């Protein structure tokens, strides 16, 4: 399944 | 008060070209240093974050720092009407609520000045930890869009392995299979692998395919690959700054 | 009897390409002076006047004065079986109620030969007194074609500006507005601008973009502008006529 | 096992471009003396009969016959991955129920792959005694594609005459009707016409267009012709064989 | 509004 | 009426 990259990085924008 | 003289006026449609069909508002925040870009789609699934020094301008000021919110598809739209030998200068004011475009023809009796509205932005945070990967593959930036758009044929998915030997891309789909294999030549059309480790991760080809709309921005492409983590997909402006796209694998 | 015979054939190819998409049909006078041709658009919003004289076809030859009632869209059509290099001759008998259109390949073993049928139009008077205008801009046809396609891009209407310094076309619309303007050059890439006062008039974009249709005619156009009358695109025919469109300003 | 390595690939790439337009599926028989294929279309009105001898290719292996059925429009979207100057082989096993296409980049630093599963085809036996033609027309390629989409414009069908000074090619429609007429000249871009006795016989452009989209693959093209008798259209592969079209005339 | 050719040439075809 | 190839060539494929 296509996975989001706030699965990777930390964002908090 | 902001001037940026762009010369090479072409540089700047690429740019938005390259922009529109990924993400459609983003904050342009400028300084002194030059213009930074960086904004994730909707979906969250890419990012793409964009450098242009000052130092790649005729002429630069911007005596504050700004973070300008702009729509980028009528950014682009804006741009069409800019020759590809324009020069083009962007301008706004301190607390600028427009932004100016101006475009000045090669034939200097023709000067066109364009000004659109600029919008509120939430622009968003986002930490990416600058790091080293399994697989660095530099190689011809025609060639990358021509194997995205081959395997878009076949699949919507691309596997991508790398390996001692190369960097294989494969797809599949209801009228068959195909994989590509590029091994490393013997600066614009060759091929370089630098591999840690073997390394394989499936992307969306949608999305590279997105990605190569940067094309014509550089002769080359770089692609950084480590298991579990973003592809990072860079194209160089030459002697201005990059455009980097940041894509989130499958599973 | 009637017969016309030009070895240019791109040019016959190329008017009726300029005229097709403004009217759909049109009477074609002609004599033993050249081919005359007049009509409004349905709209009566535009005018357009062609001239073709005698001297500028191989072989011509009208006995009679005829005026041809023709459908411009289905000639367009049959023009379209004419390569750009086909030596074309119109010809119709003195009574004519279809008209012949032969096409000589230039390998000279291929002649291809189309009849349409004439149809009766109510050709209607259109007095035009030519007068003097305020303001006569001539510039590169590209060029001309160039501002109104962009502009299009930004509003549906455009103000033309006339005063010391150049003129301006200026157009505004839901992503922004743009003026584009010109100044004067120091025969086919240059511009000149003779000023009798400021004239500022408006016009519709999409009549604009029909006339520019006619570009490839010619290497010039002139615009001519007076207050509260019609605008007048000219495109010269190289030493065979000229093309004329008239539009009614808005308001 | 099968191996065929054709160095100009585009060869290949062509010949699907002008088979997948009338048929979508084919039985490729295979052979120590080359490829040999024939298919109706679905409505019988045509066939198509390609013949692409050994020697034509760099290498060419095959050990015994094999009639590899195969959807065409499939193979030919796989074929549109390969670039126009890519060597292109194709391979398959004894009792093969799929077939791979590899094609090789010029620069040597990319090889696909691609493979495609087989289909059970009942391929038709189709009795064509080869005889000899009251008519037999050789012109440019080019020429005929120009002639068949011109005449398009203008019906349906397109009636051929054949008679002592050369051909017409006639059609008719609602906009008019036009006549082509070819003389013979004085090798690529000659014109020869080999008549026996006149030959009038009427044809569906459509399928004509088909044909076509042949073009490409040679300068020249050859028309034979017989009353009440299909039309054979030739399209010779530089060293390599050919490609035949029958086509039924109407009535 | 758009204004037509009649508002400033006389016709009568 | 447009013909088919079967009323000119022996099929039986």
């Amino acid at each position: 399944t296509q996975g989001r990259l706030d699965d990777f990085f930390k964002v908090t924008g | 008060m902001f001037e940026a003289r762009l010369v090479q006026g072409s540089i700047l449609k690429k740019v938005l070209e390259a922009l529109k069909d990924l993400i459609n508002e983003a904050c342009w925040d400028i300084s002194s240093s030059g213009v930074n870009l960086q904004s994730m789609d909707s979906s969250h699934v890419s990012l793409v974050q964009l450098t242009l020094r000052s130092e790649g301008f005729d002429t630069y000021r911007c005596d504050r720092n700004l973070a300008m919110g702009v729509n980028l598809t009528s950014m682009s739209k804006i741009l069409k009407c800019a020759g590809n030998e324009d020069i083009i200068t962007l301008r706004a004011e301190d607390n600028a609520d427009t932004l100016a475009l101006v475009f000045e023809a090669p034939n200097q009796e023709k000067v066109s000045d364009y000004e659109m509205k600029l919008m509120d932005l939430d622009v968003e945070q986002l930490g990416i930890p600058e790091q080293e990967y399994s697989c660095v593959v530099k190689m011809p930036s025609g060639e990358f869009a021509r194997i995205c758009r081959d395997l878009s044929h076949i699949g919507d998915a691309v596997v991508i392995s790398c390996a001692k030997d190369g960097v294989k891309f494969s797809a599949s789909g209801e009228l068959g299979n195909g994989n590509i294999k590029l091994s490393q030549t013997s600066e614009e059309e060759a091929v370089t692998i630098e591999m840690n480790e073997p390394v394989q991760l499936t992307f969306a080809l949608r999305y590279l395919n997105f990605f190569t709309k940067a094309t014509p921005l550089s002769s080359t492409v770089t692609l950084s690959m480590s298991a579990d983590v973003p592809l990072v997909v860079e194209y160089k402006i030459a002697d201005m700054g990059h455009l980097k796209y940041y894509l989130a694998p499958k599973i």
